[PDB]
């Protein structure tokens, strides 16, 4: 349920407790703007492709 | 005692009670040994333990726990309750790693930090590079005249 | 592609009486196309496909494990065969014949090291190329 | 804003000789200052070009103020403030590049300032990104 | 003392000026005058300079006729001209010092109590500023050598006010760099910075040299520096730096892939619409 | 006399060096780092210490000489980079 940032290991039987890095935003929007660049060029074959 | 609490030095309990136990045997408070109320004796070891945590914490990455107890002459169990509670507490940082018993006090470390101390010592460097050019001509500028 | 179909469905049961049994249904399509060097180098890489998933799917098996789940004769018989699949590359995995068992290559969180820095640079200088011959190929008639 | 200036003559102002001769293309050139002709530009008197004779020299000794030092040139920018800046040029550029695809898709349909401001944002962001990862490789093989 | 000093344009060319108008009038070793500022803490602001007659003998070093009447002199002047300016220094243009520097500094520390020299090299370098900031401390050396009376160096910078910066704006508008970091400048700035970096270093090298054959003596501050500089040296082999800096690398390279990728594809819609025009052009020209 | 490339320094040396047991190098270095003449860490996990600080002192010319050497390649490797690079942007170069 992602109540603390930890890993367990029931071998040794260990809890690897730790803080786990925050999410690289810049990722993120590198991602949706891949999206958005997908979806544009979508839109250039629809433009170019119908008009030549 | 007030020069080793306020040197920067770790202070063994042992050696300070074989030293100035006198308190008592002369002074008020800290008894070495008395009623109840005014045994703070105690008080004073906890004292001087938070203070080589302190110097530790300061001056250490990695002790091992049984290391850690035989310089703080407590138990392994009583420094590991002491230093959970300090860590608790927040007045020091910690992180003990019991399966193998590596209490490490380096925080962790950033990718941002690191490459941040990396600039920071190449720009201290060229700094102090220049200013040993510039001192430099002037010394030559100087005696070769002669 | 039916036909196909049923002889991919065949190698990744790994059963060799359904590979044969297809391969005499459909040899008229086989040389209508050509294949048959390459139909057998299928049963090649078939039992080479079942020690790539073995190898895939674990990371310690030991080799009696791997003749078990490949049905092979004998554990020096899947000893022959891993070595075979490191000829191909299809494994990447270590192997220790001292006590017996096929180490795989401990993995790596590839990010602290060159193979993104390869990867994205790839792909900038194709992005770049593109840019380049698209403004090249910007054309004005007059 | 600097100007020069000198004196005409009465007696040749009312004689109506051009105060100034004018033997060459030069001394024109320039578009005297509506407040100088209210407050007689010609009138009473005329403005004259403005030279200046820049040495060599000079000029160098003037470049030396902004002039960048060897470790200004040679210095990281610090990672966290680049990093925090990065962020915040790519989500502009992905706002920026939502408002592009709406407009070329109305354009397309039907049949600028998006375009315009992603071109800025993708300039910034690939010279700032390079110059520092250059940077940083000159560093780490120059200093060991 | 004082920490750091920051000469302005307009003494600059002054000083050039100078210069300039006593070699034009004869050949000469030096030039020499006052240094007008004021103070801010430890930092001095030379924002003003005046020529003062100066000669002196280039074989005897220590014969040289410094008019200190010509001094105060001008300035008072400059102080009933501008108040807010007092004697700080004095500057020279000489590439080298002589030993009469110490003469002439003790002679300005009469009008200046903490007075600075001022070496301005009129001859253009190419690496750091062209003034070098100096003064004159005498002290029981705790080094335990013989004591002398020598200078120290004072960290130098240039700044402008306003006025004299647009002034030098405009001057320099011919050749003024875009004041804005453009990808081949800053290549440029990155190359001229190793260029710096190589000539100090082999500039401490050329001492280093001296001292190790033995024609200089061995300054225990400048071995201290130097110590502290290789000491100082980092590590770039090292496994928990060398993860950080590939990390670093592959996001820096992910977002320059990114602007490459936005760059190419608006390329491409650019050609479409150059195509498409081109195409209309052609058809209505023929119909 | 060890150099910042392999700076790290171990108990069982520090023990070769002036006669000590492998016990008190700990308490040694601490009474350095407190005194203020060396800086940097200790790892008796692994039992080995991190310098990173010198008070520096006066040398010697032999000393003097083997840094040169050290200066004379750090020069060197300076100005290859620096010619690597401007032959690599000429085309870019202002």
């Amino acid at each position: 349920d992602k109540k603390f940032h930890g890993i367990l290991d029931q071998g040794e039987g260990v809890l690897i407790i730790f803080d786990e890095p925050p999410v690289d935003k810049t990722y993120e929007a590198a991602l949706e703007t891949i999206q958005n660049m997908s979806k544009v060029v979508d839109s250039l074959y629809n433009k170019a492709k119908k008009l030549t | 005692l007030l020069k080793l609490f306020t040197t920067m030095e770790l202070m063994r309990w042992s050696t300070l009670v074989e030293d100035y136990g006198m308190e008592l045997r002369p002074a008020t408070d800290v008894f070495g040994s008395t009623e109840e109320g005014e045994k703070r004796w105690k008080d004073l070891k906890n004292r001087v333990v938070e203070h080589n945590i302190r110097i530790m914490a300061k001056y250490y990455t990695r002790i091992t726990m049984k290391r850690m107890a035989q310089l703080l002459d407590l138990s392994v169990d009583e420094s590991e309750a002491f230093l959970s509670n300090l860590v608790v507490n927040k007045t020091i940082f910690a992180k003990v790693d019991r399966l193998a018993g590596i209490i490490n006090f380096q925080r962790p470390k950033d990718p941002n930090n690191l490459l941040n101390d990396w600039s920071q010592k190449l720009n201290s460097l060229m700094s102090l590079v220049n200013k040993t050019t510039h001192l430099i001509a002037k010394e030559e500028m100087i005696h070769n005249l002669q | 592609l039916m036909p196909y179909f049923l002889l991919t469905q065949a190698v990744r049961t790994g059963n060799l009486a359904k590979f044969n049994q297809v391969l005499d249904q459909f040899g008229e399509k086989f040389q209508a196309d050509g294949t048959y060097t390459l139909i057998i180098r299928l049963r090649h890489n078939v039992i080479k496909t079942g020690v790539r998933m073995i190898s895939l799917s674990y990371s310690r098996i030991s080799l009696a494990d791997i003749a078990q789940k490949l049905q092979l004769d004998s554990p020096e018989d899947a000893e022959f065969i891993v070595a075979k699949a490191i000829r191909d590359g299809v494994i990447e995995a270590s192997i220790n014949h001292e006590k017996g068992y096929v180490q795989s290559k401990e993995m790596i969180d590839i990010y602290s090291t060159r193979e993104p820095q390869l990867a994205f640079h790839q792909r900038i200088s194709f992005c770049l190329d593109i840019h380049n011959m698209s403004v090249k190929a910007m054309r004005f008639p007059p | 804003v600097i100007d020069a200036f000198r004196l005409i003559n009465a007696n040749m102002m009312v004689l109506g000789h051009e105060p100034r001769q004018t033997t060459s293309n030069l001394g024109h050139l320039n578009k005297p200052s509506i407040q100088a002709l209210i407050h007689g530009l010609n009138r009473h008197y005329y403005s004259i070009t403005i030279n200046y004779r820049k040495n060599e020299l000079e000029q160098k000794m003037l470049l030396n103020l902004h002039k960048k030092s060897w470790m200004e040139g040679l210095t990281l920018q610090d990672y966290s403030e680049h990093c925090k800046h990065n962020e915040s040029v790519v989500k502009e550029m992905l706002e920026l590049a939502k408002n592009y695809n709406k407009a070329v898709e109305e354009e397309d349909k039907m049949t600028q300032d998006p375009k315009r401001h992603l071109e800025e944002h993708v300039d910034v962001l690939m010279t700032s990104n390079i110059v520092q990862c250059l940077a940083a490789m000159l560093d780490t093989v120059v200093f060991k | 003392a004082v920490q750091k000093v920051v000469v302005h344009p307009l003494v600059l060319l002054s000083v050039v000026d100078h210069f300039n108008r006593i070699g034009k009038v004869g050949n000469q070793k030096r030039v020499v005058g006052v240094l007008l500022g004021s103070w801010q803490k430890k930092v001095l602001d030379v924002s003003n300079s005046f020529a003062v007659p100066f000669d002196e003998d280039d074989k005897d070093d220590s014969v040289w006729f410094l008019d200190h009447d010509y001094l105060e002199n001008m300035y008072g002047m400059f102080k009933k001209v501008n108040a807010r300016e007092r004697i700080v220094g004095w500057y020279h243009t000489g590439p080298k010092l002589h030993k009469n520097d110490i003469a002439i500094n003790e002679l300005m520390k009469r009008y200046c109590p903490n007075s600075v020299l001022v070496i301005i090299d009129v001859k253009p370098k190419d690496l750091g500023l062209p003034t070098e900031a100096y003064i004159s401390v005498e002290e029981v050396h705790d080094d335990g050598t013989p004591t002398s009376k020598t200078f120290e160096h004072v960290t130098s910078e240039i700044g402008a006010e306003e006025a004299e910066e647009v002034g030098v704006e405009h001057l320099l508008r011919d050749i003024k760099d875009t004041t804005v970091g453009t990808l081949s400048q800053r290549i440029t700035n990155q190359v001229h910075g190793l260029k710096g970096l190589n000539s100090k270093l082999l500039d401490i090298r050329s001492y280093l040299e001296k001292v190790a054959t033995g024609k200089l003596p061995i300054n225990h501050q400048i071995i201290y520096q130097l110590q502290d500089v290789f000491n100082l040296l980092p590590d770039v082999s090292l496994q928990e730096f060398v993860k950080a800096f590939y990390l670093k690398t592959n996001d820096q390279m992910v977002v320059v892939y990114l602007a490459s990728l936005i760059r190419s594809v608006v390329a491409l819609h650019n050609l479409i619409n150059n195509k498409i025009a081109n195409r209309d052009a052609e058809k209505k020209e023929g119909q | 006399t060890r150099p910042a490339n392999h700076r790290q320094l171990t108990f069982e040396e520090i023990a070769k060096s002036a006669k000590i047991t492998v016990n008190e190098v700990e308490l040694l270095v601490m009474k350095a780092l407190s005194v203020g003449l060396v800086k940097g860490s200790i790892d008796e996990v692994d039992k080995r210490v991190h310098m990173t600080w010198v008070q520096p002192r006066v040398l010697d010319l032999q000393q003097i000489k083997g840094m040169k050497d050290r200066l004379e390649f750090w020069c060197t490797d300076v100005k290859s980079m620096e010619m690597l690079v401007e032959h690599q942007a000429h085309d870019i170069l202002t």
